[PDB]
């Protein structure tokens, strides 16, 4: 769903 | 995908110089570019993020610049700790790295010392023959090695290996190993390795005759 | 300080599976996403997968889709990479990297682990054959003589080579191993010694191959 380069933390 | 391409592949510089590594992107990545440093056997280390921001604990001699498709990593006043390989990485779409740029120690041109070793008698009993050509202590690294058996050029039966830069004299060494069966080795006489290098005014041929001590 | 320790790298045959691990310490593991990145001379640095802090969202490189499965157990501070139906091109050093927290729109990775080595091959474990590289008129120059040993047909990496149990270091060049079409590795180690001492000095090459428990000493004499 989210952008792969978005915040994963 | 987005492909990264660095330039040059290998850079020669001395302590105190200002070096420049260029990274180029296949499409516009805005400023989403990171720079990493890696030393042989060790993990990568983050140097620059978002094109120009310096990671904490990184010396001020590292500066980053660029935007869109072309980027540059500059190291002013090169220090001994900086001789390593530098990668660029885009993080605009997934994560893809460049091929890497190795910063090596620059020195005077040094022609290789070419030596050749016939196969031992112990190996021949195993039905195999390995002939070793040795290029010792040369600079720069680029060197061409060809094998000739009875003056016939060989193909697809040799392998090469090169050392890293020496810590004392900053030279390279290279070994070329020609592998033949015992049957093929005994039906030929002249085995030679022809070496082309910048430090040699002309190609050098080191040869031996089979059976001569 | 952030600490990432990889584990699980081993020799695996093509078509088989292998699970890597990455135990972390020095930070709150459950608070960060994690990446897997592999390195090999044929591929350079290649990103593999990323997983969110909670283990939900995962992404993969195209070439590993359908074969690799990334997961995490936050109650153990461990990251996993399940690799299935491995291929020859999966041979590399595999790093786990912590996602960074430079607050912006796009994110990447800051701290990497030390890596773990995966070798995909069907070769059987084999100790090396050591052959002398004798000095002669074709290995000598003004006052110098080159000699060495040929360490051929072993698997897997690595092999350690010394001369006279480490007392001889000057002029020694041990080359990186090359992989032969047989699937076995091979390397040579040479040393430059004075010509005047050729008759009296003893030069012994020491080869150690722990995977096969092989220890060989070979005296290198002129022919």
């Amino acid at each position: 769903n989210p952008d792969p380069n978005a915040n994963p933390n | 995908d987005i492909q990264m391409t660095q330039s040059p592949s290998t850079l020669s510089a001395s302590v105190g110089d200002r070096v420049t590594i260029t990274c180029r992107a296949s499409q516009s990545i805005s400023s989403w570019l990171a720079w990493y440093q890696q030393k042989p056997g060790k993990a990568p280390k983050l140097l620059i993020y978002k094109a120009s921001s310096l990671e904490s604990g990184v010396p001020s001699r590292f500066s980053g610049s660029g935007s869109g498709t072309e980027f540059t990593l500059t190291i002013s006043g090169l220090q001994p700790d900086d001789f390593a390989t530098y990668y660029c990485q885009q993080y605009n779409s997934y994560w893809t790295f460049g091929q890497g740029t190795k910063v090596e120690i620059k020195r005077t041109v040094a022609a290789p010392s070419v030596f050749i070793f016939p196969p031992s008698d112990e190996q021949l009993k195993s039905g195999t023959a390995s002939v070793v050509c040795l290029l010792n202590n040369f600079y720069p690294r680029e060197a061409k090695v060809q094998w000739k058996v009875d003056n016939a050029l060989q193909s697809g039966n040799s392998q090469e290996s090169v050392t890293e830069q020496d810590s004392k004299d900053s030279t390279y060494s290279l070994s070329s190993t020609l592998t033949l069966s015992k049957a093929d080795y005994e039906k030929h006489k002249v085995y030679a390795c022809e070496v082309t290098h910048q430090g040699l005014s002309s190609p050098v041929t080191k040869s031996f005759n089979r059976g001569e001590c | 300080q952030v600490q990432l320790v990889e584990s699980g790298g081993n020799v695996v045959q093509p078509g088989r599976s292998l699970r890597l691990s990455c135990t972390a310490s020095g930070f709150t593991f459950s608070s960060y996403g994690m990446h897997w990145v592999r390195q090999a001379p044929d591929k350079g640095l290649e990103w593999v997968a990323i997983i969110w802090y909670d283990g939900g969202n995962k992404f993969y490189a195209d070439s590993v889709k359908g074969r690799f499965t990334i997961s995490r157990d936050n109650s153990k501070d461990t990251l996993y990479l399940q690799m299935n139906s491995l291929r020859a091109e999966d041979t590399a050093v595999y790093y786990c990297a912590k996602a960074w927290y430079k607050i912006d729109d796009k994110y990447s990775m800051d701290v990497w682990g030390q890596g773990t080595t995966v070798t995909v091959s069907s070769a059987s474990t084999k100790g090396p054959s050591v052959f002398p590289l004798a000095p002669s008129s074709k290995s000598t120059s003004g006052g110098t003589a080159a000699l060495g040993c040929l360490v051929k047909d072993y698997f897997p990496e690595p092999v350690t080579v010394s001369w006279n149990s480490g007392a001889l270091t000057s002029g020694v060049h041990t080359f990186p191993a090359v992989l032969q079409s047989s699937g076995l590795y091979s390397l040579s180690s040479v040393v430059t010694v004075p010509s005047s001492s050729l008759g009296t000095q003893t030069y012994i090459c020491n080869v150690n191959h722990k995977p096969s428990n092989t220890k060989v000493d070979k005296k290198v004499e002129p022919k």
